[PDB]
């Protein structure tokens, strides 16, 4: 633990310096004190000009051990609509893959903006939720008015 | 390429390998294709300097219009001097520029560059950290410098101050080369250059 800790430290305060203006991320308490740094609370605003436009979604960001060998794993509280998020919340990812595209350098900054450019642009060929993959192939404006209310139900 | 400029090179690639500094393994230079538009040179870093005991490979290349115009002579091997390009290698050498000289073999040229290590010119930089680094904080430089022989050029172990900050920061799982940058940028201090490194 004693290693991923101390990345984590860092990665908050630079966060703290400075962030994508809009954006959330901060470790959660313990119970007295205390404070968990392997659990964080964090919030993505969708870009502006795209059916994402007008809304934040809240995904949790859990960190194992062997961080920063291992990457975080990523989930939408609550479930998110969308091709490439399991119905579980958790996103599905290649630069959040073990032993794919995940590297020891990468930044919690650029974690929430590769989720953030992920949200209007999906990965068709890597599906995660049969419901939103169903949608998106064959008509695109049902899956459009989906993302228009899905952040109308998220206040900015 | 051209009839004459060809056996040009062929006779200072003639001359180098045969040269008392090449037999002293101070400079070397080899051939790559049968058209001599490209060489492969070496130097060593010179005595009494950070560069000592390192060794720089070049990429020499002969554009259509030598002799009359310089060859141009790039670094392979990263290093941290105010007249070279701590980043592409790009080098700042008075002699292939405006003191060219079509008479200059590439002997002369490999041994003014080793000259050069051992004479920076920092009112007229190629790297502007650098070059400031330099100027402003001299010690400071000649351990970067020394630091980059050592993991770049090959050259005997640097200080231990700069290595404990460097294996510190790969350790929280940054890239090398990313950190030594850094660090060597942000002139040594941790807090800085980790704030860089997330960037």
């Amino acid at each position: 633990s004693g290693i991923a800790l101390s990345r984590l430290a860092q990665e908050r305060k630079a966060w703290r310096k400075d962030h994508p203006f809009g954006f959330v991320a901060v470790p959660t308490k313990n119970p007295d004190g205390t404070m968990n740094l392997m659990n964080w609370e964090c919030a993505i605003p969708g870009k502006k000009g795209t059916p994402w436009e007008g809304g934040l979604f809240k995904l949790r960001m859990l960190f194992k051990d062997d961080y920063p060998s291992s990457p975080p794993k990523c989930k939408f509280e609550p479930p998110l609509f969308h091709p490439n998020v399991y119905p579980s919340g958790t996103v599905c990812l290649s630069i959040l893959e073990e032993d794919k595209d995940w590297r020891p350098a990468i930044t919690i900054k650029q974690i929430l903006l590769g989720i953030q450019e992920l949200l209007n642009e999906p990965n068709i060929q890597d599906p995660a939720q049969a419901e939103a993959y169903t949608i998106y192939c064959q008509n695109r404006v049902e899956y459009e008015k989906r993302v228009r209310a899905q952040a109308k139900k998220f206040a900015p | 390429m051209a009839n004459i400029a060809v056996q040009r090179i062929k006779r200072e690639f003639k001359e180098v390998l045969k040269s008392e500094e090449t037999s002293k393994n101070q400079i070397k230079v080899d051939l790559v294709d049968e058209n001599f538009t490209e060489l492969r040179g070496e130097i060593a870093g010179p005595p009494d300097t950070p560069y000592e005991g390192g060794r720089y490979q070049l990429e020499i290349k002969i554009p259509e219009t030598y002799p009359f115009n310089p060859p141009k002579v790039r670094f392979i091997t990263k290093i941290w001097h105010p007249n070279i390009s701590s980043v592409t290698g790009a080098i700042c050498l008075d002699i292939l520029k405006d003191q060219w000289a079509a008479a200059m073999t590439l002997r002369t040229v490999l041994l003014s560059l080793q000259a050069l290590l051992a004479a920076a010119e920092p009112d007229d930089p190629q790297d502007a950290v650098v070059a400031n680094q330099y100027k402003q904080n001299p010690e400071m430089f000649k351990q970067t410098a020394r630091l980059w022989a050592h993991v770049y050029a090959g050259a005997p172990v640097s200080s231990p101050e700069y290595t404990k900050k460097i294996e510190n920061l790969c350790a929280m799982g940054f890239d090398r080369n990313a950190v030594i940058v850094a660090l060597s940028s942000k002139s040594w201090d941790v807090e800085t250059a980790t704030e860089l490194l997330l960037s």
